[PDB]
């Protein structure tokens, strides 16, 4: 089979500048008809891949003119002349000159924007859950930048680390922010033996954490 | 527009077979090649094979050679992918793609899970608590993936953050959040809609203030 | 079958 490899972007790109995404193949993709069989895709989280360029240089219907494709028979480059926040996602190249058509491992693009503090929101367990016998405390740190963030759970003033589960989203396509979810799962027996519950966010915005808490 | 509509998520046991479907509308089904590709969780894309819908002629990637069988029924304009002797490694998202331009139009995502574990529906819990109040729904203890979460039947797609699921004791847990002004809520209703195709379950939870 | 972009 033909093997295809892609490069990586070092760091978040600056808005307005140009970005190059490169791809190389173990064999020539130039076919005997003079066309080069290479596709470029953009895949967003939870969506199917979107075809951007085929035949290595022809833009798909409706694709922004900021995207252009070029290359030789083994080295190919996708160009984003004026990158925008809507361009974040994972880019794939693909060869279609010989079966099986193979893809590269993908190249992730993140964009830089102004620093933003997380919007913290804590939720006590619902009555429906307590009836079942569970007690989950949920904390949302939403629309912050950049992605480097830590979260700390304190029960009545003592740090809590057992029973906490986290989930992070990829960069948002509209405002270039990140969001995280932190859920503390306890027993209906354990939640009732404490009064204060706090979720704290440590971020590059502040020296000291941002705290949202509640007392049962 | 050219449309490819895909089968719902399925849960199957090791050794069994499953048939996924891809239905073509608003274009001549016989004209274009149909491609089948697989994307395993966290991994990249991999071509399974392709079929000509006019004669049933197929070409397979040898990695999926004896495991997969592509067929086409012209009367219903539907392509079929049979996966035999399923393994845990076959748990993945399966896409169909067609068009004059190859891989132009996709649709898709049939999440296939092979785990010998029994399908369990989720419990949906409301998360009730300024300028912008934040609400949410906790979707806990379901199997297998996926769960699709909407708010007010897609009307509030702005300000929504549906987080990736976490696996714990062989069950998944997911959380979704929505942010609206203080003016509409609680004066106007906010409902989270959770669909779990593997169990044919739909759950709607209206978010109501605490007392 | 008819198409471009791939060598079927």
């Amino acid at each position: 089979d033909i093997v295809i490899i892609q490069d990586e972007l070092s760091n978040p790109v600056t808005s307005g500048e140009s970005v190059s995404i490169s791809c190389r193949s173990s064999q020539s993709l130039l076919y005997k008809d003079g066309k080069t069989y290479l596709n470029w895709f953009l895949q967003r989280p939870g969506q199917s891949p979107q075809l951007l360029i085929y035949l290595m240089s022809t833009r798909a219907s409706g694709v922004s003119d900021r995207f252009s494709g070029s290359g030789s028979g083994t080295d190919f480059t996708l160009e984003i002349s004026r990158v925008k926040a809507e361009d974040v996602g994972v880019y794939y190249c693909q060869q279609l000159v010989q079966h099986p058509f193979t893809f590269g491992s993908g190249t992730k693009l993140e964009i830089k924007r102004a620093d933003a503090a997380p919007t913290v929101s804590i939720f006590p367990p619902s009555s429906e859950q307590l009836t079942s016998g569970g007690a989950s405390v949920v904390c949302f740190l939403n629309n912050f930048y950049p992605k480097d963030i830590n979260v700390k759970w304190k029960i009545d003033g003592s740090e809590r680390q057992n029973g906490v589960l986290n989930s992070w989203t990829d960069q948002d396509s509209k405002d270039s922010t990140y969001s995280m979810s932190s859920t503390l799962t306890l027993t209906k027996d354990e939640y009732e033996r404490h009064n204060s519950y706090t979720c704290e966010a440590t971020h590059k915005t502040s020296t000291s954490p941002i705290v949202k808490s509640f007392n049962r | 527009q050219v449309q490819l509509q895909q089968s719902g998520a399925e849960l199957a046991k090791p050794g069994a077979s499953v048939i996924l479907s891809c239905k073509a509308s608003d274009y001549t089904f016989t004209r274009y090649w149909m491609n089948w590709v697989r994307q395993r969780p966290g991994q990249g894309l991999e071509c399974i094979g392709y079929i000509d819908p006019g004669n049933g002629y197929t070409k397979y990637n040898q990695k999926f050679k004896d495991k997969a069988t592509m067929t086409a029924d012209k009367s219903s304009s539907t392509a079929y992918l049979q996966l035999r002797s399923l393994t845990y490694e076959d748990s993945a998202v399966y896409y169909c793609a067609s068009g004059y331009v190859a891989f132009h139009y996709w649709g898709q995502g049939t999440t296939l899970t092979v785990s010998s574990a029994k399908t369990t529906p989720p419990s949906v819990y409301p998360l009730a608590p300024n300028s912008m109040v934040t609400l949410g729904c906790l979707v806990k203890g379901y199997f297998p993936e996926p769960v699709t979460v909407t708010w007010n039947s897609g009307s509030l797609s702005s300000g929504v953050h549906t987080f990736p699921a976490v696996l714990q004791s062989d069950l998944y847990t997911l959380s979704s959040s929505v942010t609206v002004p203080s003016s509409p809520r609680p004066s106007e209703t906010v409902t989270c809609n959770v669909a779990h195709p593997a169990s044919s379950t739909k759950v709607d939870k209206k978010i109501v203030p605490r007392d | 079958a008819v198409g471009i972009g791939a060598v079927f």
